[PDB]
């Protein structure tokens, strides 16, 4: 199976320089070009570059002077470096491979790295539960994990351990007037299951290398 | 609309 | 560069129903046009290559036409899983450029919130500020009101809102507004209430509790 998998979240300084890793599987980097597209508030879609099969690259117009893409073939690594970020060119970093060798119809793509140019420090969150009691109607009880006072995005939380998802809602983050990201992440369960089962969010803030579980009963 | 990046999809 | 332009900026169908988007350019590009869906939280699908050509495990109803500056993406009957934003790329001209991109949502019936209220937990209390949560959930339509009510006093400008994008089952969105206090305030008072206006409540809903059990 192809797959492109790219290095985790990150923080940059204003006129600092963005790294990313490009991980590949399921080809070789011998056989496909690998391009680099982002996604942008001001801007939307933008591609970026590529590095071909045989190792040239191309560079978007505007992005020349301050791009370089380079790779390790034998280790099935793609290095995507711009310099001298400004605040608009946070956004989400993609790589990509398309159906042939020479062409540019993007079958394949990373799951996508969240970039944020900002002059602020990591910080992790704090989790809190968002507890049941009678939180119950018609015999759904729904319970959830506070994740409050972070940067930058994104947190990631799932519940269980992926094994459940189904009744799960993780809102989209909101900025607070501190410039720090809070957000809540629900699930409605049946209210008699609050005796046998245990529910635990799994909170992970990658930036911070914060990694935390959450425990939330009824009080 | 824009992309936004906490919601991962276009907003109106 | 060449311009891409898609309309509308955002479509609005219910399951079952055709929808047309289009994908107009600046200028004449033959078929070299591609069209994506992006979900929430996920990366771009390719859907169809060469304004119409199909894509190994793109379902059926999904089809492309056009040739020149004028290309259409059809989805013959629409499903609630087909919620997503709708981009084309052209490749005919360097460098590649993608579209501003169509929002699809889906219309559904009227669904009332569920509502449910959270005190802030005694672990956050002991970092000197209080969350209280309200959770509308698995309603529609979008539009929702929240009012905070305090020992009666009415709150405004210390609580914030989200919403979730539609659901991909059921259509639904629900939405979490927080309010903040700091603890000092928080001590100082009994009733919290969480007042819930919408278009599938033929009243207002009232969750609260009282501070201290
Ligand atoms: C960012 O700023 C530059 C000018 O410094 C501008 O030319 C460019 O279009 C901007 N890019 C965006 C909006 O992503």
């Amino acid at each position: 199976q192809v797959q492109l998998k790219q290095s985790g979240p990150g923080l940059v300084q204003p006129s600092q320089s963005l790294s990313i890793t490009c991980t590949v599987s399921g080809f070789s980097l011998t056989n496909y070009g690998v391009h680099w597209v982002r996604q942008s508030p001001g801007k939307g879609l933008e591609w970026l570059g590529v590095i071909w099969s045989g190792g040239n690259t191309d560079y978007n117009t505007p992005f020349t002077s301050r791009l370089s893409i380079n790779k390790d073939n034998s280790k099935s690594q793609v290095f995507f470096k711009m310099n001298s970020l400004q605040s608009n060119d946070t956004a989400i970093y993609y790589c990509a491979r398309a159906l042939t060798y020479y062409d540019y119809e993007f079958a394949y793509w990373g799951q996508g790295t969240l970039v944020t140019v900002s002059a602020a420090s990591t910080k992790g969150p704090s989790v809190f539960p968002l507890a049941p009691s009678s939180s119950t109607s018609g015999g759904t009880a729904a319970l959830g994990c506070l994740v409050k006072d972070y940067f930058p995005e994104p947190v990631t939380v799932s519940w269980n351990s992926g094994a459940l998802t189904s009744g799960v809602h993780t809102f989209p983050a909101v900025l607070q007037s501190s410039g720090l990201y809070s957000l809540s992440s629900v699930v409605t369960v049946p209210s008699s299951s609050l005796g046998t089962q245990t529910y635990i969010c799994n909170v992970n803030h990658k930036p911070s290398n914060t990694k935390v579980d959450k425990r939330v009963e009824p009080k | 609309c824009q992309y936004d990046l906490s919601t991962r999809r276009l907003k109106c | 560069d060449i311009l891409l332009t898609q309309s509308p900026v955002i479509l609005s169908v219910s399951p079952g129903e055709r929808v047309s988007f289009s994908c107009r350019a600046s200028q004449s590009i033959g078929t070299n046009i591609h069209w994506y869906q992006q979900r929430t939280n996920g990366s771009p699908r390719l859907l169809i290559k060469y304004a119409s050509e199909s894509i190994s495990g793109i379902p059926s109803r999904f089809s492309g036409s056009g040739s020149g500056t004028d290309f259409t993406l059809s989805i013959n009957s629409v499903e609630s899983e087909d919620i997503a934003d709708y981009y084309c790329q052209q490749n005919n001209n360097w460098p590649t450029t993608f579209g501003a991109g169509t929002k699809l949502e889906l219309k559904r019936t009227v669904a009332a919130p569920s509502v449910f209220i959270f005190p802030p937990s005694d672990e956050q209390l002991k970092s000197g500020t209080a969350s209280v949560v309200c959770l509308l959930n698995n309603f529609y339509p979008r539009e929702a009101k929240v009012q905070w009510k305090v020992d009666n006093a009415l709150q405004s400008g210390n609580s914030q809102e989200s919403v979730t994008e539609q659901d991909s089952k059921d259509s639904t969105y629900s939405l979490s507004s927080t309010l903040t206090l700091s603890k000092a305030d928080y001590e100082k008072h009994k009733v919290y209430a969480c007042e819930v206006t919408h278009q599938g409540l033929s009243s207002p809903v009232t969750k609260s509790f009282n501070r201290g059990a």
